[PDB]
């Protein structure tokens, strides 16, 4: 028969159901690399025009 | 392995079980009715319910308009999406056309009434009729009414009018040609008469009156030959596609029974649910489940597998009919030995009753379907009509033969040319024959109105068929005494006592607050023999009224009546053909008394299975 | 016939329900804790 059959057929819908579930759980993760990877080239290209400029002008008091 | 789930009554969850098993199916599960509300529709699938019923729908309306309804047991299978763009041109078509043949009818059938008189009128007022000057009312007149409507008019309009008529073919419609303001003084003229106006339905009556007559003439010519067109091509439509609509709606149909059954499954209200699983073979099998006495009795089987008392299921009923049935001819020349034809055309073929064709083909006054079904039935009509024919050699046996009687054993006119069943006694005896096996019907009743309370275990039922068979011993000891004559009747005096209180003893038990009623219960012993004595003397009465009809009844009786005797032939035969129709009635007025009345049977009172009559109908 | 097919049949469909529901949230729980995880350490770095 089936009967415990049945169930295991609802367990596999259910597991297309988590994988896509596991597919928020994926990209979740990804936006947020993708994000603090841009906080970090900017926190890097800000210091930098701040850093050059720091020491053209003490250079220019030199 | 495809599931199913069954659902029927609890008391026969069993007989469902052994259909079932027979059948072919594994693993049978009771389910409780919490496992069942889990298949409610859902609104896709009521949408498709709703769409299946509309394409069933449109396809009896489509394929009554093309000619007749009728449902084969083959589908066509197809998706939705292919059913709605079947039909929907289909019914177009035949919509269109039934419409346009209708509007063509009561068009053409204006034309034909009024062409002639709106062609009078409009001549009679020629150019008038859009003239500001003159003003004209049209009116209808019968040759009678003329003098005094004109002599109305003249009083009312004085000599300041023209009134002229012309003859359409009956009366004349007639026109008055009045002055813009004497139109009121005509009109009420007019209408002190009773005389009403004439003019067309709608539009056609506004137009003026010369374009309303050209028009009337040349519908009334055109539209035969419109209809012409368009009958042509209903008929081509209906030659092509009729079987079409039929097998749309034959899938239509089962689908609609299929989904009906699950939202009825859903709600849980049944009381006997089963789980099994079928194999692919098995599950078409799963869903499933000498001559004159083998092939009625076929048909009892399917009533053998079903009980539902405790008496014994109605399989006996069907030799019990069979004596009494056959028996019902027994007439001489005249009918009996003459009914072969009338058998003849029901299990054969012949053109001479018009609705009868090729019975082969199942063409009779009954649908097709029908008559295929009543061919079991029809064998037995034969067989009926085989030993009425019997019957009738039977009964020349006392009517012919010099061993038998003095009567000739070859007339010199026509055979049973003298009867002899006229003779009280000898008729008296075919009675008393009939009347023992009325006996024998109410012993075989009264046994089965006993078991039902055995095997169902009821002891109301049962307590009244023992009872009732001490009335028997009295019923038996009374007649034998009347039968023989001087047999008893002081040996059923004494001995009617003791049998009077076998009545009784245990109806007592029962209780019983209908003691009257006995006076009814051996009233329907007198029924049965009521009925077999009539089925019996009316059955001889019959031929002796051939005694005048088929024999002798002119002259002196001398040779030449056998060509005189016709005269009288053809009258009595239909006469007597009608009312021994009204004689095979006896038979199933025999099976109501004790199938309807209780006595061991399901019927009385509405009640679970089917009336006797329906049963052997197709049997 | 046995209770148990239909009973112990909607019991493990609903069991499965269960477990569908569980790792659905403790799943979406996990995927915040990440990214705020991360998020500390994008400021650990950046400090430096």
């Amino acid at each position: 028969k089936l009967e415990a059959i049945l169930s295991q057929e609802v367990e596999a819908e259910i597991q297309a159901l988590l994988q896509e579930a596991e597919a928020k759980a994926e990209a979740v993760k990804r936006e947020a690399e993708e994000k603090a990877k841009a906080l970090l080239q900017a926190r890097e290209r800000a210091l930098e025009a701040q850093y050059r400029a720091a020491l053209r002008r003490a250079e220019s008091a030199g | 392995m495809e599931k199913l789930v069954l659902a029927g009554p609890k008391g026969r969850a069993k007989e469902l079980l052994q259909s079932l098993q027979q059948a072919g199916v594994v693993h049978l599960e009771t389910l409780r009715p919490e496992a069942l509300s889990a298949y409610q529709l859902s609104p896709e699938e009521r949408a498709e319910l709703r769409r299946w019923e509309a394409v069933s729908a449109g396809a009896e309306h489509t394929l009554s308009l093309l000619g007749l309804e009728a449902e084969p047991a083959r589908p066509f299978p197809e998706g939705l999406e292919a059913a709605e763009k079947a039909l929907s041109p289909i019914q177009a078509h035949a919509e269109g056309l039934t419409r346009q043949k209708q509007e063509l009818e009561e068009e053409l059938a204006l034309a034909q009434a009024y062409l002639e008189p709106l062609e009078r009128l409009a001549a009679l007022a020629h150019g008038l009729d859009k003239s500001p000057f003159l003003r004209v009312i049209p009116f209808l007149l019968t040759e009678k009414e003329l003098p005094l409507v004109e002599e109305a008019l003249r009083k009312a309009l004085e000599d300041r009018y023209l009134l002229a008529h012309e003859a359409y073919a009956g009366g004349v419609p007639a026109l008055v040609v009045v002055h813009r303001k004497e139109v009121d003084q005509a009109k009420a003229a007019l209408s002190r008469a009773g005389v009403a106006e004439l003019r067309l339905p709608g539009a056609l009556g506004e137009l003026p009156l010369s374009e309303a007559a050209r028009r009337l003439k040349e519908r009334a010519e055109a539209a035969p030959r419109e209809l012409s067109e368009v009958r042509q091509h209903l008929a081509k439509l209906a030659r092509e596609s009729a079987s079409t609509l039929q097998s749309l709606w034959t899938r239509a149909q089962d689908e609609v029974a299929r989904l009906k059954a699950l939202e009825e499954l859903a709600s849980g209200r049944f009381g006997f649910a089963l789980l099994g699983y079928v194999p692919v073979k098995a599950k078409p099998k799963v869903e499933e489940a000498n001559p004159p006495w083998v092939k009625p009795f076929e048909l009892l089987v399917s009533f053998l597998n079903t009980p539902k008392y405790g008496t014994f299921d109605p399989t006996p009923v069907v030799p019990i009919f069979f004596p009494f049935w056959f028996g019902m001819i027994v007439g001489d020349i005249g009918y009996a030995l003459l009914f072969y034809l009338v058998g003849r055309w029901l299990s054969g073929y012949v053109k001479r009753n018009e609705p009868l064709v090729i019975d082969l083909f199942a063409l009779k006054l009954k649908p097709p379907v029908l008559a295929k079904l009543v061919y079991i039935l029809n064998w037995m009509v034969f067989w009926t009509v085989v030993w009425g024919l019997i019957y009738g050699e039977f009964f020349g046996t006392f009517l012919e033969h010099l061993g038998v009687f003095g009567t000739p054993e070859h007339p010199g006119l026509i055979p049973i040319l003298i009867h002899r069943i006229d003779t009280a006694k000898t008729a008296n005896l075919l009675i008393l024959l009939s009347v023992a096996f009325g006996v024998v019907m109410v012993f075989a009743g009264l046994i089965l109105r006993a078991y039902l309370g055995l095997k169902h275990r009821h002891m109301a039922h049962f307590w009244e068929g023992v009872g009732y068979l001490g009335g028997l011993l009295g019923i038996l000891a009374l007649a034998a005494s009347y039968l023989g004559n001087l047999q008893a009747g002081w040996l059923s005096a004494l001995m009617y006592l003791g049998f009077g209180v076998f009545l009784l003893s245990v109806v007592m038990s029962s209780i019983w607050l209908m003691i009257p009623e006995i006076f009814t219960q051996a009233g329907h012993i007198l029924s049965h023999i009521r009925i077999y004595a009539v089925g019996a003397a009316g059955g001889i009465l019959a031929g002796l009224l051939t005694d005048v009809g088929f024999a002798m009844a002119e002259r002196l009786g001398l040779i030449g009546v056998l060509l005189g005797i016709v005269v009288a032939g053809v009258l009595h035969l239909l006469i007597l053909l009608l009312t021994t129709l009204g004689h095979m009635l006896q038979p199933i007025r025999l099976i109501w008394v004790e199938f309807f009345t209780k006595f061991g049977f399901y019927e009385e009172n509405g009640r679970p299975y089917r009336p006797f009559k329906s049963v052997r109908e197709t049997q | 016939g046995l209770i148990k097919s239909l009973a112990e049949k909607e019991k493990q469909l609903l069991e499965r329900l269960e477990a569908a529901k569980k790792e659905a949230e403790e799943r979406v729980k996990r995927a915040e804790a990440e990214a705020k995880a991360l998020l500390e350490e994008a400021e650990a770095k950046a400090k430096a």
